[PDB]
RNA sequence: CGCGACCUCAGAUCAGACGUGGCGACCCGCUGAAUUUAAGCAUAUUAGUCAGCGGAGGAAAAGAAACUAACCAGGAUUCCCUCAGUAACGGCGAGUGAACAGGGAAGAGCCCAGCGCCGAAUCCCCGCCCCGCGGCGGGGCGCGGGAAAUGUGGCGUACGGA
RNA sequence: AUCUAAGGCUAAAUACCGGCACGAGACCGAUAGUCAACAAGUACCGUAAGGGAAAGUUGAAAAGAACUUUGAAGAGAGAG
RNA sequence: CGCAGGUGCAGAUCUUGGUGGUAGUAGCAAAUAUUCAAACGAGAACUUUGAAGGCCGAAGUGGAGAAGGGUUCCAUGUGAACAGCAGUUGAACAUGGGUCAGUCGGUCCUGAGAGAUGGGCGAGCGCCGUUCCGAAGGGACGGGCGAUGGCCUCCGUUGCC
RNA sequence: UGAAAAUCCGGGGGAGAGGGUGUAAAUCUCGCGCCGGGCCGUACCCAUAUCCGCAGCAGGUCUCCAAGGUGAACAGCCUCU
RNA sequence: CGACUCUUAGCGGUGGAUCACUCGGCUCGUGCGUCGAUGAAGAACGCAGCUAGCUGCGAGAAUUAAUGUGAAUUGCAGGUUGAUCAUCGACACUUCGAACGCACUUGCGGCCCCGGGUUCCUCCCGGGGCUACGCCUGUCUGAGCGUCGCU
């Protein structure tokens, strides 16, 4: 069978599930042939196994995540797996709010005496 | 009685294997390494050999972080936004 | 541990189990020997799971 | 020495599964220049550290 | 011996926040020697140099005069040429050794305390709702709670100011 | 004559044997050039701190010598 | 024709490699000793079996362990390498095999001593110091309140006093 | 003048705990019956050849059990396992 | 007629110089100037159907999802609705280490919460969550005839 992950991604959560615990099932099957002596068709096919089993559990974390992070939307405070992993020094320097402000004395001398353009002749 | 007929005394041992730097190097009874310090806080490098340095260093192992911040920079650090999906 | 084996071959292979002992090879991995409950065949469960 | 420890067990197992030498096809690949393994080790000439 | 209040001071797996170690080419603060030269050598020189220790950044430090010159006077700091191997120091031996002016690169300037006036005119946090929210913000409401008269904000700083 | 100490902030002009990404060169061409063009700070010595190498090149394509024969085999003799 | 230079070797007890004479020689001499027949085999002064003759002579050239070594232990094959002669033999090579615990030990206590916190020094990484300049009890106990539920009988489980 | 501690036990005291006139109390330190005990080490050499001495080196390296005979005797000479 | 020894040439041996190549280095210069308690640097142990090594990755382990490309990878076997090679923005990331329950033997625990032998009732196993020092604004709980005075 050929197995693909543009078909997973609005099914039942346990069925995942399920056909995850038959594949682990299967690929124990084959570590015991492998011991005793099997097929050159029957030891290539854990490769198979091994490479679509991932496919499971990644659509299962997905599709188990975008749910946090929409029950964490609006909320105050999140999860430190979910607020924005960047630099060290990027999460500690001042917000665009507390850059983009200035006094009141500077805002009454920017009212009077603002910067003019103009332009002289030779 | 110095050489030969006195090197069939050596049995024990003073050092051992590291659990920081890996090295053979952890005296037993200081109980501190000789390479990096242990009990010691900060990691021992001196610069009078600028060759015990390169045995040790950044550019050495994986670098299982810095590979994947170097090709993060040249896009601004983006998060959130995926290619378009077709 | 000395649990977990006795509590998932029985849910593996649907049976029960006397007792278990272990060891470590020189290879670095843990070797598991099984005694069964005389209820039981070891010849009825090798023809289940192909080691025969 | 039967009187040992964990950590010193995998040391001594991983020293022992480094001691064989190349299989036949690996040096029929295209690059190849390896004739042997030069990295052997026997327990009368060399004593591993430790 | 009581209920009470400001003061000083502890504990918590209290709520939310933070720093700790690494790299060390360039950088700022301390600490700091000897070979060597003088045909010896002890002050000097080698040198505020190697080693050692602690801190950062994409650049760091410096900085708007308690300044230079005696001219008919210039006018923040850094950087290159120049003055200069010069005035001076020094068993006045060996040897070390600056700045100002002048021409150029770059060009940018400023705020508080005190003195006084406006009825704490001041912040931060908790609450509910709406908008936006992968750099947690704005407006509306809180007989809902806290810090500040041992001084929170506005005007105002030596070019004068109210 | 000239300046106001004992309190504070501030971009550009300047520096860069480390770092990622790049171009060039009156340079060296395997006992040279970095110690190292290759499974190198690896093998290996020392209890350690630390010391530290040797090693490039078939041919255009493996088409890398079928089969016979003497020999216990290695290695040969014809053939290709 | 012009320009630039890491530009000319016999030696430095020179540096790195490489090969001769000396040489088929010095040498394979510590602890008393080997013979006969057979088998497998291409092959036997050494390998295995048997037959004698001898030594260690219970503080052993014997049977088991700790320190250390780390796959040498076992089996079947190999013979171009190694076992300073040979080799059918091997602690050598190549394939495979092997180390089973409630009671044996580690784990658990303290010793000579090492080493944190309070505190003191110190430009500083850190150092002396271990009951000394310290508000060092997180636990039991018996009783009363509010809680809950376990077949709320008998009680658990927590909070305060 | 010849080690400390973990862990284990006996007494003296009797708070009142706590029982009720028996189908009481906790006992237990009596006889049985009932389930449970996890982690690691475990092979082999231990020396005139498996250790350190550049090596299968006359060197060096901690311990237990020890037969018969002569003889004072684990002395020295021969012999069994 | 020889043998030995010396001499030169042709051929053949030992040896690896010379010539010719180069996926490497050296120096200068431009543009950028980015690590870690959301767990860095470094090290350790694992992973391939036939596998030792460097190299690549982390029990999803010589790579997963997505997009871009649009028919191979290769030493041998296998079995276009998108293979394989790139980019990387969504997932995951084993044990030590500033290292974080207390230790470095990987040994001893505690507090919550679910699954099982069970039937919260204790112990019994398994699974998950927390339990480092330093300090800042707050809330809570308290001590003090040295306070300091009121009630
Ligand atoms: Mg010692
Ligand atoms: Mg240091
Ligand atoms: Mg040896
Ligand atoms: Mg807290
Ligand atoms: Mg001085
Ligand atoms: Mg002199
Ligand atoms: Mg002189
Ligand atoms: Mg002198
Ligand atoms: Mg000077
Ligand atoms: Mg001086
Ligand atoms: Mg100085
Ligand atoms: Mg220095
Ligand atoms: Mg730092
Ligand atoms: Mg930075
Ligand atoms: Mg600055
Ligand atoms: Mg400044
Ligand atoms: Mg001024
Ligand atoms: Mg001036
Ligand atoms: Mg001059
Ligand atoms: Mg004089
Ligand atoms: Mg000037
Ligand atoms: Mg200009
Ligand atoms: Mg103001
Ligand atoms: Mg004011
Ligand atoms: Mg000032
Ligand atoms: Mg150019
Ligand atoms: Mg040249
Ligand atoms: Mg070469
Ligand atoms: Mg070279
Ligand atoms: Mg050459
Ligand atoms: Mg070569
Ligand atoms: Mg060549
Ligand atoms: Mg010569
Ligand atoms: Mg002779
Ligand atoms: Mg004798
Ligand atoms: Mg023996
Ligand atoms: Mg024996
Ligand atoms: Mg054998
Ligand atoms: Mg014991
Ligand atoms: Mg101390
Ligand atoms: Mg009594
Ligand atoms: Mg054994
Ligand atoms: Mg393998
Ligand atoms: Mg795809
Ligand atoms: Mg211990
Ligand atoms: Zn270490």
């Amino acid at each position: 069978a050929k197995i693909k992950a543009r078909d997973l991604r609005g099914k039942k959560k346990e069925e995942l599930l399920k056909q995850l615990d038959d594949l682990k099932v299967e690929l124990s099957q084959l570590r015991v042939a492998k011991v005793t002596g099997g097929a050159a068709s029957k030891l290539s096919k854990i490769r198979v196994v091994r490479k679509s089993i991932a496919r499971v559990l990644t659509v299962i974390n997905q599709t188990q995540k975008e749910n946090l992070r929409k029950f964490y939307k609006g909320k105050k405070y999140k999860p430190l797996d979910l607020r924005p992993k960047k630099t060290r020094a990027m999460r500690r320097r001042l917000n665009k709010h507390e850059e983009s402000l200035k006094t009141k004395k500077q805002q009454r001398k920017e009212r009077l005496y603002p910067l003019r353009k103009y332009a002289v002749k030779a | 009685t110095k050489g030969t007929s006195s090197f069939g005394k050596r049995r024990n041992k003073t050092h051992t294997l590291c659990r920081r730097c890996g090295s053979k190097a952890y005296h037993l009874q200081k109980s501190t390494c000789g390479k990096c310090g242990y009990p010691a806080k900060r990691k021992r490098k001196y610069n009078w050999s600028a060759k015990a340095k390169r045995r040790n260093t950044t550019g050495t192992g994986r670098m299982r972080h810095l590979k994947i911040v170097y090709r993060r920079f040249r896009h601004g650090f983006r998060e959130g936004t995926t290619p378009k999906p077709k | 541990n000395k649990h977990q084996i006795k509590q998932a071959v029985k849910k593996l292979y649907d049976i029960d189990v006397a007792k278990v002992n272990t060891l470590i090879r020189p290879d670095g991995e843990k070797k598991a020997y099984v005694r069964l409950a005389p209820d039981y065949d070891a010849l009825d469960v090798a023809n289940k799971i192909g080691i025969i | 020495s039967s009187h040992k420890t964990f950590r010193i067990k995998r040391f001594l197992a991983k020293k022992q599964k480094q001691n064989r030498p190349i299989p036949q096809w690996i040096w029929m690949k295209t690059g190849n220049k390896i004739r042997y393994n030069s990295k052997r080790r026997h327990w009368r000439r060399t004593k591993l550290g430790l």
